[PDB]
C-alpha cells in the first residue's frame, strides 16, 4: 500500500524507517568482521539532522 | 524518645510518636527549619566560592544565586554580576540564623517541655480545637502576608528586582505603579493552563508580578485576622476531618500543587526567572535557533520570506495556526514564546519582515549564546546536549535541574498527601489498624449477585 | 476568511468563557445544584 | 433522608449495594471515561488521516483507512497546535478538528481525569467498606506513568504530538524516538523500573509457587477432595510454616520472611516504588534531563577514542535520530 | 585587620564545633544540663560575641 | 594540594561529629 | 458550534457541582466504623 | 480481493475452540 | 569566589552542603544505637 | 474483508469482558 | 480593519484573534478607481487573502463545475508583506509585477467525499497587464514539496531511496510513476485582479481577485486538480 | 511481565489493606501470629472491593 501510495504512512512505516537507520548506522561499528567501510552519503538521513 | 511497646509505632514511623506531643513536635519543626536555612546558607556559600565571574550564572550549576540576582542584589545593566558580596552576606546570615534555629530545635526536642498545655496555654493545642488551629493558621497567614509585602517593599522602595523587558537587554529596575487591578490579577488566576495562555505561568511583567504580590499579601493578612477572630462554620466542620494528619494531608496536597506549579514556572517563565541568570527556557534556544539561522542565511544573501522548506511550509518563516507570522522550522510549537530580544522585532501582525531585514540589533545578534549551547538539554551526568552528543562541554540547564527535581518531589508529595488523607480518614472512622474480625461491614451487606 | 471560527483559543479568557451565556449557564448550574443541596442538606 | 431529592441521590451514589460502586469520584470517573472510550473506539475505527508533525503529511492510524490492530493507533495532536488546547468548538469544522488531532487531546484529557477519579473511587470504596485506604496509593504508580507519557512529556517537550500514540506501533515509535533523544536505557530511574517489573514477575512467581505448593490435602486428582468434609466448614487448609522453611533452605535460611504481612508489604511496595521511579524518570527526561552519556569516555594515553558498548549504543541512537521525522526538521540542532 | 578577622573566624569555627559536639551531649546527659548550664551559657555567649566581632571586623578588613 | 588536605580534614571532622555525639551519649549515661 | 461549547460547559459544571456538593454533604460520616 | 485463507483460518480458530468450550459448559451446567 | 578575608575558609565551605544528608544518617545511627526499639 | 474482522474480534472481546463483569457466577467460599 | 488601526494594536491584542490573517481594507477611499495618478509606482505591503477555496474535479460524463470545499488547515492561507511595481498609465493600463514576500502558502483542503486536496497557494512571479477595472496574467507555481522531501518509504528526488526497499523483487516497469520519475517540475497558474476603493491621499488600493492554479501532484504520481481562489487583496502605493 | 508486576502490586496492596485487627498497636506487622490457624486478611472484603 505504501509502495503504490506516496501518501499512506503509519507508525509501523515510521518504525520500519527507524529500523533501517539503526541497521545502517550501527553495522559499521557493530560488526568489525563485515568490514563495512560505508561512506556517509549512502547512509540514510532525514532532513537537517 | 519512646519505644514501640507503648506508642504503638515502629522506628520507621517514629515521627508519628510525637503527633500528640506538642513540645517535641515544635522542636522537630524548629530543627527542620534550621535544616532548611542551613542548606540555604551552605549552598549559597558553596555557589559563591565556586563562582567564576566572567561566565554567566548558569554554566556553573548555580540555582539560588540567580534567585538573589533576580531581586537586584549585585546585578549590572546587561546582566553582569558586579559583586558577590550580597550573595555572601545572604549565605552568612542564613548560616547564623540556622545555627540559632538548630539550637532551638535541639533544645525543644531534647530538654524542652514534653507537652505544652500544662505550662504554656498560649502555645498548647489539641488537634480537635478548631479555634486554636485557626488561630495558629492566622498567625502564619499574617507572617506570610508580611513576607509578601517584604518583596513588595523591595520592588517599590529599595530599588530592586531585575527587569528583562527593560530596553537594551534588561536592567535592575525600580518598579513604579504596580498593576493592582483585580480584573487583571484574578484573570491571571482563573485562565486556562494550556499553551495559548498558561494559567499561572503567564506573567510577562514585574508590574503585574508586584500587583499580584500586593494582592496576596493584603489577602493573607486579612485572612489571618479573620482566622484569628473566627471559628470554622458547621459546613466546614461536616466537610473536613479535624485531626493532625488530616491537616498534614491538606498541606501536602497544597504544597504538591505548588511543587508542580513551580516546576512549570521554571520551565516556561522568563520574567520571574531571567534568562541571563537561569539560561534559556524550553521555547527559547529553539526560537533562537530559527532566528539566528534566519539572520545568518539572509546575511549570506538568500531571502527568508519567500524560502520554503522540504515540506513547502517555510525554512525560516511560516504562519501560526492563527494568522501571526512565526518562525518556519519545527519550532512552530513554541510560537507563543515572548522574549526581550523578540518583542522589539515583533509587530502587530507577525514577526515584522522589515524589522528582520533592517531593524535587527547587535545585542540581539550577540544573544546567540541562548541558542549555541545552553538549550535545556544536558544529560544526567552532565556532558553536552542531546543524548547522542559526545563528552565535550560540561553543562546542564539550571531550569532543567530545578524543574525535574521539583516535579519529582511534587509527585512524591501528592503521593504522601494520598497516604495521609486516607490514613486520617481511616483514623477518624476507627479502622486504621484493620477490620474488627467479629463484625465486619461486608457480612452486613447484601451480596452483589 | 473562508469560514467562521470561534477564535477563542488563547487571549486569556476567564474560565475559558468568551460570551456571557457561558458564564451565566455555569453560574445557573452551580446555583441550581447549590439550591438543591441547601434545601436538602442534613439528610432530612 | 428518604423523602428528599439530594438525599436519595446521595445514598444512591454512596450506596455499596450497586454492582459497580459509583461514589463522588465515580460521578466524574464514569462520564469522562465513557467519553474517552467512545471517542477512542470511533477514532480507532474511522479516523481520517491526521497531520501529526505539522508538515502537511498525514498518517492514517485507523482501520477503515487501511491498517490492522497492531499498526492502528489514535495518532497524537498536530505539532502546529502545540499544547494549545484544541477542542471541537475551537475548530471551524469536524473535518478540520480531525485533521489537526483533536481526538487525541479529548481522549487524553478525559483519560487523565478518569484515572485520577478511578484512584479516588478506589479510596472511596475502601473507606465505605471499612478497609485500609492504600490500594489507591499502590494504583498511583500506573496513573503516574500514564500521566508522564500522555501529559507531562508533552508539557516538557511543548507539543501534544510528543504524547504516546494510542496504539501499539505508535507506542513502539514513541519508545524508539524517546531512546534516540533521551537514552532511556542508560537512565538509572528506568533501570529501577526494569528491575521493578522483573522483580515483580519474580516475586509473583515465588509467591504463587510458595502458596500453591504449601498445601494439605483438600483437592484430589479429581475436582476436589471433599470426602473428608464437604463445603461448610471453617477448618482451614494451606500453610505458611513449611513454605517459609522451604524459602529459607533455598538460599541461606536467614533472610526471614516469616511475617506474611511483611511479605505482602514487600510485594506491594517493590514494583510500586520502582514504577514511581521510572515514571519520574520519564517526567525528568520530559525536561531533557536524559540518561547517562558515556560517549568517548574511554581514551588512551595518546587520546584516541577507544570504542565502547556505550559508543555502540550511541551509534544506534544517532541512527534512530537521523530517521525520526525525516521531513520535520529545517535546522541542524534538535531542540524542539 | 584581615588577620584579626581570620583569627576571630577560626575561633568562631572552633567554638561552633565545640557547641555542636557538646550541646546535644549536655542536653541528653542524665542530670547534666542543670550542672553544665554555666559552661553552655558561656559557650553560647562567646559564640554570639565572635559572630558580632566578625561582623564588625568585616567593615574594617 | 593543601586545599584538598583541609577539605578532607573538615570532611572527617563533620562526618565524625555525629557518631561522636552518639557514642558520647552512649558511654556518658543515656536518655537517647 | 458555540452551542456545543455551551452544552459541554453545562455538563461539566453539572458534574463538578455534583462532585463538590456531594463531598460537602457529610462525607466523613459515610462509614461503617464507629466514629 | 479478500484473503480467503486468512478468513478461513480466523473463522476456524474462532469457531472450533469457542464451540468446544460452549459444549463443555452446556454439558457441565446440564448435569450439576 | 569568597572575599579575600574568607578565602582560606572556602575549603571548609566546600564540605558544608552535605551536612543535611549526614543528618538523616545520624538519625539512623541513633536508631541503631537504641537498637531500633 | 480486513477491517470488519478486526472490528468483530474487538467487539467480541468487549462482549466477553462485559459478560464476565455482569453475568458472572456469584462468588462462593470467601 | 484598515492599516491605520492595525498598527495601533499591540502584538498581544492581535494574537489568537484571527486579525493577523486578515488583509487591511480602505474606508476613507473613493470608488472612482480611474482617479489614481499615473506614473511608475513601487508598491509595498501587498496583501492577498482568500474568501473561498473551490476545486475543479472532472466527472466522467462531460461537463464543467466547481464545488465548495472545507478547509483542513487553519488560518495560514493569507499572503502578506509582498512588494513590486505598478506602471500605471493615464488611460489605466497597469504593469503589476510581484517580486518578493510571503508569496506562497501550503494549504490543504477537503473535497466532498473525504479526499484531501493539498495545494500551494502562490502569487509569486506574477505579471499584470490590463486596465484598472480588470488586469490578469500568469504566476509561477512551485511543486509543493522540495526535492529533499522523503515519502513514507524513504524514496525521494534529490535525496531518497528511488527503489521499493520493502521488497527486493519489485522495481519493474510499473513503479516508474512512483520511483523513477519523482518529478518536481513547476506549474503555472492564471489570476485575474480588479482595482476597487482607491485612495488618493496615501495611495492605498484594495480590490478583489480570482486565481486559478494547479493542485499538488504529490510526487508526480497523479495529475493535479485546479483550485479556484477568490478573495480580497490590498496594496499601498509609493 | 506487566501483568505479573500488576498482580504482585495488587495482591500485596489488597492483603495489606484487608489485614484485620489482630491487635491493639498502630503497627499491624506485629499483629501477625504464625501459630494461629485463622487467615490474616479478609478475602470476602477483598473480593467485594475488587
Ligand atoms: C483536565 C486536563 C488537564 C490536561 C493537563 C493540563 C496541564 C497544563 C499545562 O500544560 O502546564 C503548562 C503551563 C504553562 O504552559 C505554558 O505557558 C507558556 C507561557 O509562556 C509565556 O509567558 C512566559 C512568561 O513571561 C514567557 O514570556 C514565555 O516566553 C511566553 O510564551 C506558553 O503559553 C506555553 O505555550 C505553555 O506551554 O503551566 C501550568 O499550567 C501550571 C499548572 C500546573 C501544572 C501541573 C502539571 C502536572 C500535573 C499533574 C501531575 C500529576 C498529578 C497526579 C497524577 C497522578
Ligand atoms: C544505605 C546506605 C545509604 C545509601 C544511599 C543511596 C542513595 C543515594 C546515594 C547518593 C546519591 C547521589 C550519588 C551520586 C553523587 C555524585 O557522584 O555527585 C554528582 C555531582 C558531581 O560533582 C560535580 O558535578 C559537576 C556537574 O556539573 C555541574 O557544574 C558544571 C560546571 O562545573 C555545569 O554547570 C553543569 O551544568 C552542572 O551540572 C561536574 O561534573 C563536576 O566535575 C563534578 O565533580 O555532585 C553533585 O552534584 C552532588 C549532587 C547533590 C544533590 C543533587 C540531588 C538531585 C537534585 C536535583 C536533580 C533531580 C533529579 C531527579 C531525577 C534523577
Ligand atoms: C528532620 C529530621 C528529624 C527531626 C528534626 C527529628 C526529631 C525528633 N525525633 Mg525523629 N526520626 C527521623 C528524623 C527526625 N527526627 C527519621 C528519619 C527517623 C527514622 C530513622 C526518625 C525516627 C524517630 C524515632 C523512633 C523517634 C524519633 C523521635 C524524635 C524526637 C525526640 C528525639 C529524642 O527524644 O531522643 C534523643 C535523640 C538524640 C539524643 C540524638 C540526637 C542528637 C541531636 C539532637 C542532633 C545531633 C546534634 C546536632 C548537630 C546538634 C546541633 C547543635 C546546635 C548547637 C546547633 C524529636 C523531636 C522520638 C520521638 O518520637 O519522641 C517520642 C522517637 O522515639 N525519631
Ligand atoms: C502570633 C504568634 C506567632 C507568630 C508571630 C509565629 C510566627 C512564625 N511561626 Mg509559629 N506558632 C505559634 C504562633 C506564632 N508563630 C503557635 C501558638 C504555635 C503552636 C505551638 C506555633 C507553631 C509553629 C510551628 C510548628 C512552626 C512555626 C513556625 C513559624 C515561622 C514561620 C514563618 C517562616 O519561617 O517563614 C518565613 C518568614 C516570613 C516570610 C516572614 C518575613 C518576616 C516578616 C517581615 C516579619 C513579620 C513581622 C510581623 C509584623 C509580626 C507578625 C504579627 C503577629 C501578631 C502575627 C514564623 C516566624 C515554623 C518555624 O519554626 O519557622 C522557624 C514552624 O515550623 N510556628
Ligand atoms: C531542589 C533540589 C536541588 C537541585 C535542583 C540541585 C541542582 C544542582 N546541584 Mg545541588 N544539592 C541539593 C539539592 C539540589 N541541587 C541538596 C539538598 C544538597 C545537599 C546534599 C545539594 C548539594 C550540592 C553540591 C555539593 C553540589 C550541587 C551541585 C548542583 C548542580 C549540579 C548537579 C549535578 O552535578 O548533578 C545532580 C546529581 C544528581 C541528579 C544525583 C541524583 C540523586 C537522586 C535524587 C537519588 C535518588 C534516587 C533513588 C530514589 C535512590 C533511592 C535510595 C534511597 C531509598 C536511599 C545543580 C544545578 C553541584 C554544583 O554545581 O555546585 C554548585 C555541587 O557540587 N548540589
Ligand atoms: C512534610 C511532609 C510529611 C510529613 C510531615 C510526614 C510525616 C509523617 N509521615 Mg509521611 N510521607 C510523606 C510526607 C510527609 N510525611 C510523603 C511525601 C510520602 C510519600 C513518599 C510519605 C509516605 C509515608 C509513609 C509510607 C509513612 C509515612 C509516615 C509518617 C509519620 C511517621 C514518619 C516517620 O517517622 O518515618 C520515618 C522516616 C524515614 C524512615 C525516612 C524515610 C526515607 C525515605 C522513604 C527514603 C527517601 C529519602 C531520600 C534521602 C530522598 C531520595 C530522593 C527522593 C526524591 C526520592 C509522620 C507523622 C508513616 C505513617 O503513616 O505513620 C502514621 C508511614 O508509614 N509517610
Ligand atoms: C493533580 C495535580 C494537579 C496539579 C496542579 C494543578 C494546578 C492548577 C490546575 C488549574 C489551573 C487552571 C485554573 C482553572 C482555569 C480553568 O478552569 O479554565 C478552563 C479551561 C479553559 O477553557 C478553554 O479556554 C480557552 C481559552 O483559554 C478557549 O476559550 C476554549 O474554548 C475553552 O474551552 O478549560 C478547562 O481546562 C476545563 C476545566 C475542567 C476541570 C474539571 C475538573 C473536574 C475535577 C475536579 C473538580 C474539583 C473541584
Ligand atoms: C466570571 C468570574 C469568575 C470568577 C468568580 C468565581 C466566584 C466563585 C465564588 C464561590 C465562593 C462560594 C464558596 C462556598 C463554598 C461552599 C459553602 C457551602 O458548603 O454551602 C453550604 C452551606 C451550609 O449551610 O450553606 C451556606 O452557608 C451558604 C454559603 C454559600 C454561598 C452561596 C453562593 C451564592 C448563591 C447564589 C445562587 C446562584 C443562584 C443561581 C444564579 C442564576 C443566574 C441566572
Ligand atoms: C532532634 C533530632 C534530630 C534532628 C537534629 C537537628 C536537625 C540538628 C540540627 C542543627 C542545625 C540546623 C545546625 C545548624 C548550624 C549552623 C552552624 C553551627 C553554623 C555556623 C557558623 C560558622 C562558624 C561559620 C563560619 C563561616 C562564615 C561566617 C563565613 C565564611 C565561611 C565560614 C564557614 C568559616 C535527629 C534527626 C538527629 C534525630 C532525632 C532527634
Ligand atoms: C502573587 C502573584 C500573583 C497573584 C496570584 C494569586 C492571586 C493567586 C491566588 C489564588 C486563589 C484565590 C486561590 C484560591 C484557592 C482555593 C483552593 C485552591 C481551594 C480548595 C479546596 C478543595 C480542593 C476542596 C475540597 C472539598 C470539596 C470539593 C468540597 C467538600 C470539602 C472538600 C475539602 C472535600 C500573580 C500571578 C498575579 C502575579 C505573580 C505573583
Ligand atoms: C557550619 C559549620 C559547622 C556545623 C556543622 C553541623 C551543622 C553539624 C553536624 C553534623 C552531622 C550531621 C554529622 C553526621 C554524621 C553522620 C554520619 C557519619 C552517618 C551515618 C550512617 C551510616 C553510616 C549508616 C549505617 C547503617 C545503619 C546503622 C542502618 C542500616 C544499615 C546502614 C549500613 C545503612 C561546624 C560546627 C563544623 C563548624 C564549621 C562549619
Ligand atoms: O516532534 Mn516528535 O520530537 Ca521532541 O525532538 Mn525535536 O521535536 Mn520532534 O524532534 Mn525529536
Ligand atoms: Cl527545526
Ligand atoms: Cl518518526
Ligand atoms: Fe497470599
Ligand atoms: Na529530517
Amino acid at each position: 500500500r505504501a509502495a503504490e501510495d506516496p501518501e499512506f504512512e503509519t507508525f509501523y512505516t515510521k518504525n520500519i524507517l527507524l529500523n533501517e537507520g539503526i541497521r545502517a548506522w550501527m553495522a559499521a561499528q557493530d560488526q568489525p568482521h563485515e568490514k563495512l567501510t560505508l561512506p556517509e552519503e549512502v547512509l540514510p538521513r532525514g532532513n537537517a539532522l | 524518645g519512646r519505644d514501640q511497646e507503648t506508642t504503638g509505632f515502629a522506628w520507621w514511623a517514629g515521627n508519628a510518636r510525637l503527633i500528640n506531643l506538642s513540645g517535641k513536635l515544635l522542636g522537630a519543626h524548629v530543627a527542620h527549619a534550621g535544616l532548611i536555612v542551613f542548606w540555604a546558607g551552605a549552598m549559597n556559600l558553596f555557589e559563591v566560592s565556586h563562582f567564576v565571574p566572567e561566565k554567566p550564572m548558569y554554566e556553573q550549576g548555580l540555582i539560588l544565586l540567580p534567585h538573589i540576582a533576580t531581586l537586584g542584589y549585585g546585578v549590572g545593566p546587561g546582566g553582569e554580576v558586579l559583586d558577590t558580596f550580597p550573595y555572601f552576606v545572604s549565605g552568612v546570615l542564613h548560616l547564623i540564623s540556622s545555627a540559632v534555629l538548630g539550637f532551638g530545635g535541639v533544645y525543644h526536642s531534647l530538654i524542652g517541655p514534653e507537652t505544652l498545655e500544662e505550662s504554656y496555654p498560649f502555645f498548647g493545642y489539641v488537634w480537635k480545637d478548631k479555634n486554636k488551629m485557626t488561630n495558629i493558621l492566622g498567625y502564619h497567614l499574617i507572617i506570610l502576608g508580611c513576607g509578601a509585602w517584604l518583596l513588595v517593599l523591595k520592588a517599590l522602595y529599595f530599588g530592586g528586582v531585575y527587569d528583562t523587558w527593560a530596553p537594551g537587554g534588561g536592567d535592575v529596575r525600580i518598579i513604579s505603579n504596580p498593576t493592582t487591578n483585580a480584573a487583571i490579577i484574578f484573570g491571571y488566576i482563573v485562565k486556562s493552563p494550556f499553551g495559548g495562555d498558561g494559567w499561572i505561568v503567564s506573567v510577562d511583567n514585574l508590574e503585574d508580578i508586584i500587583g499580584g504580590h500586593i494582592w496576596i499579601g493584603t489577602l493573607c493578612i486579612l485572612g489571618g485576622i479573620w482566622h484569628i477572630y473566627t471559628t470554622p462554620w458547621p459546613w466546614a466542620r461536616r466537610a473536613f476531618v479535624w485531626s493532625g494528619e488530616a491537616y498534614l494531608s491538606y498541606s501536602l496536597a497544597a504544597v504538591s500543587l505548588m511543587g508542580f506549579t513551580a516546576c512549570c514556572f521554571a520551565w516556561f517563565n522568563n520574567t520571574a526567572y531571567p534568562s541571563e541568570f537561569y539560561g534559556p527556557t524550553g521555547p527559547e534556544a529553539s526560537q533562537a535557533q530559527a532566528f539566528t539561522f534566519l539572520v545568518r542565511d539572509q546575511r549570506l544573501g538568500a531571502n527568508v520570506a519567500s524560502a520554503q522548506g522540504p515540506t513547502g511550509l517555510g525554512k525560516y518563516l511560516m504562519r501560526s495556526p492563527t494568522g501571526e507570522i512565526i518562525f518556519g522550522g519545527e519550532t512552530m510549537r513554541f510560537w507563543d514564546f515572548r522574549g526581550p530580544w523578540v518583542e522589539p522585532l515583533r509587530g502587530p501582525s507577525g514577526l515584522d519582515l522589515v524589522k528582520l531585514k533592517n531593524d535587527i540589533q547587535p545585542w540581539q545578534e550577540r544573544r546567540a549564546a541562548e541558542y549555541m549551547t545552553h538549550a535545556p538539554l544536558g544529560s544526567l551526568n552532565s556532558v553536552g546536549g542531546v543524548a547522542t552528543e559526545i563528552n565535550a562541554v560540561n553543562f546542564v540547564s539550571p531550569r532543567s535541574w530545578l524543574a525535574t527535581s521539583h516535579f519529582c518531589l511534587g509527585f512524591f508529595f501528592f503521593v504522601g498527601h494520598l497516604w495521609h488523607a486516607g490514613r486520617a480518614r481511616a483514623a477518624a472512622a476507627g479502622f486504621e489498624k484493620g477490620i474488627d474480625r467479629v463484625d465486619e461491614p461486608v457480612l452486613s451487606m447484601r451480596p452483589l449477585d | 476568511l473562508v469560514d467562521d471560527r470561534m477564535n477563542g483559543d488563547g487571549t486569556g479568557l476567564p474560565f475559558g468563557v468568551n460570551d456571557g451565556i457561558l458564564g451565566w449557564v455555569i453560574a445557573g448550574t452551580l446555583g441550581t445544584i447549590w439550591a438543591i443541596y441547601f434545601v436538602s442538606q442534613k439528610d432530612l | 433522608e428518604n423523602t428528599s431529592l439530594w438525599a436519595r441521590f446521595c445514598e444512591w451514589i454512596t450506596s455499596t449495594e450497586n454492582r459497580l460502586y459509583i461514589g463522588w469520584f465515580g460521578v466524574i470517573m464514569i462520564p469522562t471515561l465513557l467519553t474517552a472510550i467512545s471517542v477512542y473506539i470511533i477514532a480507532f475505527i474511522a479516523a481520517p488521516p491526521v497531520d501529526i508533525d505539522g508538515i502537511r503529511e498525514p498518517v492514517s492510524g485507523s482501520l477503515l483507512y487501511g491498517n490492522n490492530i497492531i499498526t492502528g493507533a489514535v495518532v497524537p495532536t498536530s505539532n502546529a497546535i502545540g499544547l494549545h488546547f484544541y477542542p471541537i468548538w475551537e475548530a471551524a469544522s469536524l473535518d478540520e478538528w480531525l485533521y489537526n488531532g483533536g481526538p487525541y487531546q479529548l481522549v487524553v484529557c478525559h483519560f487523565f481525569l478518569g484515572v485520577c477519579c478511578y484512584m479516588g473511587r478506589e479510596w472511596e470504596l475502601s473507606y465505605r467498606l471499612g478497609m485500609r485506604p492504600w490500594i489507591a496509593v499502590a494504583y498511583s504508580a500506573p496513573v503516574a506513568a500514564a500521566t508522564a507519557v500522555f501529559i507531562i512529556y508533552p508539557i516538557g517537550q511543548g507539543s501534544f504530538s510528543d504524547g504516546m500514540p494510542l496504539g501499539i506501533s505508535g507506542t513502539f515509535n514513541f519508545m524508539i524516538v524517546f531512546q534516540a533523544e533521551h537514552n532511556i536505557l542508560m537512565h538509572p530511574f528506568h533501570m529501577f523500573g526494569v528491575a521493578g517489573v522483573f522483580g515483580g514477575s519474580l516475586f509473583s512467581a515465588m509467591h504463587g509457587s510458595l502458596v500453591t505448593s504449601s498445601l494439605i490435602r483438600e483437592t484430589t486428582e479429581n475436582e476436589s477432595a471433599n470426602a473428608g468434609y464437604k463445603f461448610g466448614q471453617e477448618e482451614e487448609t494451606y500453610n505458611i510454616v513449611a513454605a517459609h522453611g522451604y524459602f529459607g533452605r533455598l538460599i541461606f535460611q536467614y533472610a526471614s520472611f516469616n511475617n506474611s504481612r511483611s511479605l505482602h508489604f514487600f510485594l506491594a511496595v517493590w514494583p510500586v516504588v520502582c514504577i514511581w521511579l521510572t515514571a519520574l524518570g520519564i517526567s525528568t527526561m520530559a525536561f531533557n534531563l536524559n540518561g547517562f552519556n558515556f560517549n568517548q569516555s574511554v581514551v588512551d594515553s595518546n587520546g584516541r577514542v577507544l570504542n565502547t558498548w556505550a559508543d555502540i549504543i550511541n551509534r544506534a541512537n544517532l541512527g534512530m535520530e537521523v530517521m525520526h521525522e525525516r521531513n520535520a526538521h529545517n535546522f541542524p540542532l534538535d531542540l524542539a | 585587620m584581615t588577620s584579626i578577622l581570620q583569627i576571630a573566624l577560626l575561633g568562631l569555627v572552633l567554638v561552633s564545633f565545640a557547641l555542636v559536639v557538646g550541646v546535644p551531649v549536655v542536653f541528653a546527659s542524665p542530670n547534666g544540663w542543670t550542672e553544665n548550664k554555666g559552661v553552655v551559657f558561656s559557650g553560647l555567649s562567646v559564640w554570639f560575641l565572635l559572630v558580632f566581632a566578625v561582623g564588625v571586623f568585616n567593615s574594617f578588613a | 594540594s593543601l586545599t584538598l588536605i583541609l577539605q578532607l580534614v573538615a570532611l572527617f571532622a563533620v562526618v565524625a561529629a555525629g557518631p561522636l555525639v552518639v557514642v558520647l551519649l552512649s558511654v556518658r549515661g543515656g536518655n537517647l | 458550534m458555540l452551542t456545543l461549547k455551551i452544552f459541554v460547559y453545562t455538563v461539566v459544571t453539572f458534574f463538578v457541582g455534583l462532585f463538590i456538593f456531594g463531598f460537602l454533604s457529610n462525607d466523613p460520616s459515610r462509614n461503617p466504623g464507629k466514629g | 480481493e479478500v484473503n480467503i485463507l486468512g478468513l478461513t483460518a480466523t473463522a476456524l480458530f474462532i469457531i472450533i475452540p469457542t464451540s468446544f468450550l460452549l459444549i463443555l459448559y452446556v454439558k457441565t451446567a446440564a448435569s450439576e | 569566589k569568597l572575599p579575600e578575608a574568607y578565602a582560606p575558609f572556602s575549603p571548609i565551605v566546600d564540605v558544608l552542603p552535605i551536612i543535611p544528608v549526614l543528618f538523616i544518617l545520624l538519625a539512623f545511627v541513633w536508631q541503631a544505637s537504641v537498637s531500633f526499639r | 474483508m480486513e477491517a470488519l474482522v478486526y472490528t468483530f474480534l474487538l467487539i467480541g472481546t468487549l462482549g466477553i469482558i462485559f459478560f464476565s463483569i455482569f453475568f458472572r457466577e456469584p462468588p462462593r467460599i470467601a | 480593519l484598515t492599516y491605520d488601526e492595525l498598527q495601533g494594536l499591540t502584538y498581544l491584542q492581535v494574537k489568537g484573534t484571527g486579525i493577523a490573517n486578515t488583509c487591511p481594507v480602505v474606508e476613507q477611499g473613493t470608488s472612482n478607481v480611474r482617479e489614481l495618478k499615473p506614473g511608475d509606482y513601487k508598491l509595498e505591503k501587498f496583501c492577498m487573502e482568500p474568501t473561498s477555496f473551490t476545486v475543479k474535479e472532472e466527472d466522467a460524463k462531460g461537463r464543467e463545475e466547481f464545488v465548495k470545499t472545507k478547509l483542513l488547515t487553519r488560518l495560514t492561507y493569507g499572503l502578506d508583506g509582498m512588494n513590486g511595481s505598478m506602471k500605471i498609465n493615464n488611460d489605466g493600463s497597469v504593469e503589476f509585477r510581484e517580486d518578493e514576500g510571503l508569496d506562497y502558502a501550503a494549504t490543504t483542503v477537503k473535497l466532498p467525499g473525504g479526499e484531501y486536496v493539498p495545494f500551494l497557494f502562490t502569487i509569486k512571479e506574477f505579471d499584470g497587464k490590463g486596465t484598472l477595472d480588470s488586469f490578469s496574467g500568469d504566476f509561477l507555481v512551485p511543486s509543493y514539496r522540495g526535492s529533499t522531501f522523503l515519502d513514507p518509504k524513504g524514496r525521494g528526488g534529490a535525496t531518497g531511496y528511488d527503489n521499493a526497499i520493502a521488497l527486493p523483487a519489485k522495481a519493474d516497469a510499473d513503479e516508474i510513476q512512483r520511483l523513477n520519475n519523482k518529478s518536481y517540475t513547476p506549474g503555472k497558474g492564471s489570476a485575474v485582479f480588479s482595482v476597487a476603493k482607491v485612495d488618493t491621499e496615501t495611495g492605498e488600493i484594495a480590490g478583489v481577485f480570482e486565481s486559478i492554479q494547479p493542485s499538488d501532484t504529490e510526487m508526480g504520481a497523479h495529475p493535479a486538480k485546479d483550485i479556484k481562489i477568490t478573495g480580497l487583496w490590498y496594496g499601498q502605493l509609493t | 511481565v506487566l501483568g505479573a508486576a500488576l498482580l504482585c502490586a495488587i495482591h500485596g496492596a489488597t492483603v495489606e489493606n484487608t489485614l484485620f485487627e489482630d491487635g491493639d498497636g498502630a503497627n499491624t506487622f506485629r499483629a501477625f501470629n504464625p501459630t494461629q490457624a485463622e487467615e490474616t486478611y479478609s478475602m470476602v472484603t477483598a473480593n467485594r472491593f475488587w
